[PDB]
């Protein structure tokens, strides 16, 4: 079978704390 | 390789590759640690 992923499966790219910010 | 050979002599090699990642550090230089001092202005070195 098959299904839509939706917006799941994001992960923290590095061991650096960041907060109240948008990072690319 | 024969001992009479410089460009044709055997050279032993070691290459050290260093990871400077965001992770906790794991291999350190021999620098002696010292006590933390909060609220004062300090020169500091955490893990390098």
């Amino acid at each position: 079978a098959y299904t839509n992923s939706f917006t799941r499966g994001v992960y923290y790219p590095d061991k650096v704390f960041r907060s109240s910010v948008l990072h690319s | 390789f024969q001992p009479t050979n410089v460009g044709y002599q055997p050279y032993r090699v070691v290459v050290l590759s260093f990871e400077l990642l965001h992770a906790p550090a794991t291999v350190c230089g021999p620098k002696k640690s010292t006590n933390l001092v909060k609220n004062k202005c300090v020169n500091f070195n955490f893990n390098g």
